[PDB]
């Protein structure tokens, strides 16, 4: 494994609890690190996912705090909960993948906030049920979105207006 | 017998005399008295257990002879505030303070522990 | 799923998500009490002791050495049997019942023996 | 001491230092002599070299030789084998300890880990 | 490794140890004023429980309960929210004010309805009247107390000082003052409304002696928890103990092999 | 003017004699809050 | 379990427990039992021979001795010479046991040899024919068929837990050997439970067929109720139901 | 991570989706994809050859294979040899 | 060292560091296939090690009182004083001074931490004057260490003085 | 101390130990709570807080990786900002106004930037 590490451009760490724990497939994603670091993916999902990353690594240090059953602070909390609907939102079903055009709007929900609004057990209606009224309505959308690859104000806007629409599912 | 509690702390504990200012003017109690219940007012106060008087200011309370000669005191906050015209400087910003607001009541509180000062 | 069925897989998975988290916290458990865990958490790891317990069936060959005549249960009983004890709904009955029998049914009426 | 007490009849005691030195200088010379080293460095012979000078000290008909070592037990753990192989020689342990002497007791000896096979 | 793991985790245990032990000792501190405390206030309600009895005055209804802002302090907050969910059962209607942030918490999850006031910043504190007093002024303000003929008031009895119940008891309200058995061997004055100042006066009084006997309880139960704490923590230790010269065993063991290898060839 | 807030008045007032004892301030001065709640929602914790 | 806390004394317990069948009139009633020794101080094994002489038991066993100061090959060897003794007694169909103390010694003993003889070290540094010597031996002492006059050797073997490790190489190896263990809790051996054979972990893989009946209708359940004890007391360290109370007075009991 | 748990499945799915681009008609986004199975049993890769199939991205898969019968040297040649196609 | 030490004159040696001088008798050793010992450190570097810190002594009148002292510095694995050089080098050195890296962080800059230093033969060897001003120092950091870690709220006066006296 | 400016070394001593607090209140914060902090540690663990964010800044080669441009700050302009933050001159300025920006001009007009 040491040997192999050095040679690769990036390490994709894998955990067996978080398996258990239900994000299967499982990515243990503090040490999933890519050392010549990203440039490739998606420009859109680029943007959607910006902060992704500041959420999770906040969510790993409140949760530690969180476990104590110590006092904690509405801010922690915010984390929190923000934390553990990404997190639910991470787990996928097995030979079942999604197109890319459909994972930008599902970020765009998370990271403009209107997915930490929305209740844990019902997150896995959220998703469904959303991409199931993109796909009716917004299917425009999920068009430019696979033609275009990168997000104009457009269609931020529009689907910023179309997550809304649709907020309480 | 008188017993006086407070709750920081307190201590009374048969014939003897109470003088208390009391919502019923100035109650004497010498040995058995008819069982009441007054509110006490802040007041100034003498205990005398035997003909020796201990003196209190006491900062109004309840008193209430129980039928079995027990003189349940209960007060909050002394007689240490005789060490004692900060107090009247007091008076007179809340006197101003009146105006605005609470403490009216402070004001009427402040003349009247002012006189009880005044009076110790 | 579909191998054993949706429903047999979501049933696992959630069996497999109670045990794991019962594992997490044991540590938790052990340096401070349950009581001073949250109250959601103490009722996976009431369930999840329960759970345990129900595990345990006596073998239907070392009958002798376990001391208890064997228990098999049918598959498809164990499915409903475990899907009732995650929803809780007999959950309110003895860790002594749930230990070494059966199925559902059969910690019920152990229950009954228990509480005489 | 075997001439004092094979040939003087008498009853001697025999200080040693650290045993763990003696098993360190044994493991040195087996690995030296190019004899595989066991576990945990300590000698293959490591037993056997124990048995002969554990087995050479006992109670003749003349007299008895009785030794007290000194087991610098190294980070007090007694699962390495040097330490578990001295504990299977001794008879009894006297536990000397620095506590003790600070509560003043010399002897210094441990009052409970002060333990013999031979109290019964 | 395994080595810098187990010792990294008897690392924590062992700090973990020290630090349930440290709390064990500032519980200890703060111990000895809550007790003092409890007594004085104990005294001075037993003053007003004289009245009380030779009166025998007895007697929707206020629920008021005390658990501190702290936690960690044992299941003070959780066996007391235990006996307001059983007087819950009994009044569900009941108006439950919530004093300090644990039993705030837990009755605020099994019923928010009921929560129309609840304080804060008090578990920190050790009781004082002003607190009280000014509590009261706006329980009867707030909660209209006056209209509830009944009021009732939840706090933790230190039933011994390894062990606490959760109490409650009766505020006695100006209609229940007023009808009292014996009241005429007591003066009565039309000049005073002896039950409108009596009922307030010992709306305060009786609740600062409950706060007392609260916060007495919740520092008496942390000390012990955070003993047991440290017992556990010692535990702890010792298993990893094993371990931990086991594994340093097994190092030596496993370079050993390589070493071997090496010479072989 | 409540009774027991007239009287709680009465002895922070009377506590400033001339004196001052640490205990005594301590015994007077106090920072709570009324974390207002309704039928769930809370209006603004209003200081004590 | 941990030696020196009266390991030994286990089993002349037994030996002695079975002095009036083996003083008895029937034969295949009489154990003739056989001590092997390793690793052990002379002078104690010395004492020991006079304990069972005292006992005055030692006219119906024999004493093999291979003491700590005895070449290792002949330690290596000393077992297995030992149970071609008792395997004579067995082939008479006379009823036998050996007592094998203590073979964690011996293991010790081979592995010098094999170190000596430069085979590769195996777990722990223990040769990796540790386990065909180990079952080598176990294996031939046995209660033999109808057939063969049903000759029994009863092999108990005394196993010395370094630090009650008992995941460790050779005691695991001996585990799944042996038909049953007999754990000793060395923690109970010093609070006084004198012995102090924890029953959590100790078992016995066809006991239920040896042993009187009598001895099985009045012991009946009582390893389930001292496991029910073992529960119960895990639990003890807050509120105890009268049914919980009555388990545990009657388990300390 | 630790293995086969799903160790196999995660690269499966990464199989699963360059169908959208290799069945499309980008020539220029469409990868040919080479599994390489080393020390797993003719049973393993004759269940993942089913799923590929089932899933019909076996037209532009390519397994090249060495199971754990298969010799130790046709194995350490295997991956090389996989780099070449 | 050994010259000035005949003449009758006194030095002080220092070692620094003995832990490099392994190393260079380990890369002797595997270059002359001599089996290295334990943790891959020659088996007999105990043996050259303790003949040079036992050329290190206090030589009697008769010898032309006369001395070398010795300070010989090994350097810790990342604070592991466990592993067989330092192992054996403890054992044959008579003191220690152990520097804890969280009293440099802290600002004790040079950081020694006194609990883990230990002399063995120590005050034996003091200035008499020193000796009785110093009795106390060693009491009252002992104290100061336990109450440390009572520095974390509400604090007996005792403790607080303690505390006080320590920091200072 | 002296050769790298002793006024440097003083400045970069006491942030150092104001790190070093912070890192070790921490597990205080973490199991205790900030409760049992006193107000002194607290402005500490603000400035440290503070001062571990005001280290944040951007890098010319993360134009990449993000796209803001490097911050080069002089060593002695650096002294003087990390002074100044010490001396509480802009502990009125925001923790997240400290993140990924240069020196102290640049922190009171990202201060200005998340004022409007």
């Amino acid at each position: 494994p040491t040997n192999v590490i050095s040679i690769t451009d990036g390490q994709i760490f894998l955990e067996a609890e978080l398996f258990y724990k239900g994000i299967r497939p499982a990515i243990n994603v503090g040490l999933s690190v890519s050392r010549v670091g990203s440039a490739a993916q998606v420009k859109a999902l680029k943007q959607v996912a910006g902060s992704l990353k500041l959420f999770l690594a906040q969510y790993r240090e409140v949760a530690a705090f969180a476990q104590f059953g110590s006092d904690l602070d509405a801010s922690t909390k915010q984390t929190l909960v923000r934390g553990e609907r990404l997190t639910q939102l991470l787990k996928q079903n097995q030979y079942s993948p999604l197109a890319t055009e459909e994972q930008v709007p599902l970020i765009y929900a998370g990271v403009n906030g209107h997915l930490d609004g929305i209740e844990l057990s019902r997150i896995g209606e959220f998703e469904s049920s959303f991409l199931s009224y993109l796909k009716s309505n917004h299917n425009e959308l999920l068009t430019e979105i696979r033609e275009k690859g990168e997000l104009s104000k457009e269609l931020l806007a529009s689907l910023k207006s179309a997550t809304e629409s649709f907020v309480a599912t | 017998k008188l017993q006086f509690a407070l709750p920081h702390e307190t201590l009374y504990s048969e014939v003897t005399q109470v003088n208390l200012p009391a919502k019923s003017g100035r109650i004497g109690v010498l040995a058995n008295h008819v069982p009441t219940v007054e509110q006490l007012l802040p007041g100034v106060v003498e205990v005398m257990e035997g003909s020796n008087s201990k003196k209190f200011f006491i900062s109004g309370g309840f008193a209430t002879v129980q039928p079995d000669s027990q003189l349940c005191v209960t007060a909050i906050e002394f007689p240490l505030e005789s060490f004692s015209e900060n107090i009247k400087n007091l008076l007179a910003e809340a006197k101003k303070n009146v105006s605005s607001s609470r403490e009216a009541a402070e004001a009427a509180i402040q003349v009247e522990v002012l006189e009880n000062l005044q009076s110790v | 799923a579909a191998v054993v069925g949706q429903e047999h897989y979501d049933v696992a998975s959630k069996v497999q998500e109670t045990l794991q988290t019962y594992k997490s916290l044991q540590d938790i458990i052990a340096i401070l009490g349950m009581d001073e865990l949250s109250e959601q958490d103490k009722l996976t790891v009431e369930r999840a002791r329960k759970i345990q317990r129900f595990l345990s069936q006596p073998f239907a060959v070392a009958e002798v050495f376990t001391g208890i005549p064997g228990k098999l249960v049918r598959l498809k009983d164990t499915v409903a049997s475990f899907k009732a004890v995650l929803e809780g709904k007999y959950d309110n009955i003895p860790e002594h019942a749930f230990y070494m029998v059966g199925g559902i049914e059969d910690v019920v009426a152990k229950a009954e023996k228990l509480a005489a | 001491a075997e001439y004092f007490r094979d040939e003087e009849g008498q009853d001697v005691l025999l200080f040693i230092d650290n045993i763990f030195r003696f098993t360190q200088a044994g493991s040195e010379v087996s690995a030296l002599l190019g004899r595989i080293p066991s576990a945990v460095g300590y000698q293959p012979t490591l037993a056997t070299d124990m048995g002969l000078l554990q087995e050479r000290i006992t109670t003749t008909k003349k007299g008895s030789v009785t030794s007290v070592q000194a087991v610098y037990v190294p980070a007090d753990d007694l699962t390495d084998p040097a330490p578990a192989t001295t504990f299977a020689h001794l008879d009894a342990t006297t536990v000397l300890s620095r506590g003790i002497s600070e509560l003043g007791i010399y002897p210094a000896v441990d009052p409970l880990d002060s333990k013999s096979r031979l109290l019964d | 490794a395994t080595l810098k793991e187990v010792e990294m985790r008897l690392k924590s245990i062992k700090n973990i140890e020290k630090i349930t032990k440290t709390m064990k000792i500032v519980a200890s501190t703060r111990l000895s004023k809550a007790e003092k405390a409890k007594i004085s206030a104990k005294k001075m309600d037993e003053a007003e429980q004289l009245f009380y009895k030779n009166a025998e005055t007895k007697n929707k209804e206020l629920i008021v309960a005390i658990t501190s802002d702290k936690g960690l302090c044992g299941s003070i907050h959780s066996q007391l929210a235990k006996a307001v969910r059983r007087h819950l059962n009994d009044q569900p209607n009941a108006d439950i004010v919530t004093i300090g942030d644990k039993i705030k918490m837990q009755l605020l999850r099994t019923h928010p309805n009921n929560i129309k006031l609840s304080i804060n910043g008090i578990g920190k504190d050790a009781p004082t009247f002003q607190e009280s007093a000014l509590i009261a002024d706006k329980l009867l303000s707030v909660m209209k107390a006056g209209t509830y003929p009944k009021i009732s008031i939840f706090y933790n009895d230190p039933v011994s000082s390894l062990s606490f119940e959760p109490s409650e008891k009766p505020i006695f309200n100006a209609k229940t003052i007023e009808q009292s058995p014996s009241f005429g061997k007591f003066e009565i004055d039309t000049d005073a409304n002896v039950p409108r100042d009596l009922f307030e006066y010992t709306l305060a009084n009786q609740m600062l002696t409950a706060m007392a006997q609260g916060y007495a309880a919740e520092i008496s139960a942390r000390r012990n928890a955070m003993d047991n704490a440290s017992k556990n923590a010692g535990d702890m230790i010792n298993r990893y103990s094993i371990l931990y010269n086991r594994t340093r065993q097994a190092v030596i063991t496993n370079e050993l092999v390589d070493i071997i290898t090496g010479a072989s060839s | 003017i409540s009774y027991a807030a007239y009287l709680n008045v009465a002895a922070q007032a009377i506590r400033s004699t001339e004196l001052q004892t640490a205990s005594v301030l301590n015994r007077s001065q106090t920072d709570a809050f009324y974390t207002q709640y309704k039928n769930a929602s809370e209006p603004t914790p209003i200081t004590k | 379990g941990d030696r020196q806390t009266g390991k030994t004394a286990v089993a002349l317990d037994t030996i002695l427990n079975q002095k009036r069948w083996n003083n008895g009139s029937d034969e295949s009633k009489k154990l003739y039992c056989v001590y092997v020794a390793v690793g052990q101080k002379r002078s104690t094994v010395a004492q020991l021979v006079q304990t069972l002489e005292q006992h005055d038991a030692m006219k119906y066993s024999i004493i093999v001795a291979a003491t700590a100061s005895e070449a290792a090959p002949l330690q290596y060897l000393a077992p297995f010479t030992a149970a071609s003794i008792g395997e004579w007694f067995r082939d008479n169909g006379k009823h036998a046991l050996i007592v094998y103390d203590d073979l964690s010694k011996q293991a010790v003993a081979y592995r010098q040899l094999s170190l000596l003889l430069r085979r590769p070290p195996g777990r722990e540094a223990y040769p990796g024919d540790v386990f065909y010597l180990h079952s080598r031996l176990l294996e031939r002492a046995a209660k033999l068929s109808e057939k063969e006059g049903s000759g029994s050797l009863t092999a108990l073997p005394v196993i010395e837990t370094q630090g009650g490790d008992v995941s460790a190489y050779i005691p695991t190896n001996v585990i799944s050997i042996t038909d049953g263990q007999i754990f000793l809790e060395a923690e109970l051996f010093y609070k006084g439970i004198r012995p102090a054979i924890n029953v959590g972990l100790s078992v016995s893989r066809v006991g239920s067929a040896a042993q009187v009946k009598a001895l099985k209708q009045v012991a009946g359940s009582l390893k389930l109720f001292l496991a029910q004890y073992r529960e119960v007391a895990a639990f003890a360290q807050s509120d105890l139901d009268a049914s919980t109370k009555q388990t545990l007075v009657r388990g300390e009991r």
